[PDB]
């Protein structure tokens, strides 16, 4: 699990647990740190990774990685707004209508290479073909990297089902 | 497990609320 050069990490004191961890004394906000690699996204579309926030066009970004840990086990990572500014790390990609704009949406998959190989390649191929995207996850070798997620309760009884965890200071180089 | 996210994810759902985000902010 040699992680990749290509993606930075903020300094911290956290350290290194696991996502088995994380999942198995209260529920307050957490701060974790992982070693992880992409085996899913949301939404399938990198034409759909940044939405409309404010009209009549200002967008932000939001998307999700399923990242998975040494111990086998996934977790839903989402990247918003600054946070996955910062992981995208680029000047020239900014939040907008992405279905309007072919180049950035080129270059947007091109640094999001770095972080998940041919996944996303893989997952198109099988929607076209007609197959399940999570069948993609096994058919490549996705890098590894170190990844700080910030686990919280948004406001939509109140269950493990409600925790939401969001990615930051990381950086894609 | 079947996560919620790699089917639906809304604006809602990122937003951290300001009294977790203070708890946050303090700790680092």
């Amino acid at each position: 699990n040699e992680i990749t050069a290509h993606v930075i990490n903020e300094p911290a004191s956290l350290k290194l647990t696991t996502i088995s961890t994380i999942l198995h004394n209260l529920l307050k906000p957490r701060k974790h740190r992982l070693r992880v690699q992409v085996v899913d996204f949301w939404p399938k579309s990198l034409t759909q990774f940044a939405v409309l926030s404010q009209p009549p066009s200002s967008y932000v970004w939001m998307f999700a990685l399923l990242v998975r840990d040494v111990s086998n086990v996934t977790l839903p990572v989402i990247f918003f707004d600054s946070d996955a500014a910062e992981l995208i790390n680029s000047s020239k990609i900014q939040p907008c209508n992405l279905a309007d704009h072919p180049q950035m949406t080129l270059q947007l998959k091109e640094r999001l290479f770095l972080i998940w190989g041919n996944l996303e390649e893989r997952i198109q191929h099988h929607i076209s073909k007609g197959e399940s995207p999570t069948l993609a996850a096994e058919d490549v070798e996705t890098p590894w990297f170190d990844i700080y997620v910030k686990e919280y309760i948004p406001v939509i009884s109140l269950t493990f089902l409600q925790k939401r965890w969001r990615g930051f200071g990381t950086k894609i180089v | 497990f079947h996560w919620k996210n790699m089917t639906s994810l809304s604006i809602e759902e990122c937003i951290i609320p300001k009294g977790q985000q203070l708890i946050l902010e303090k700790e680092s």
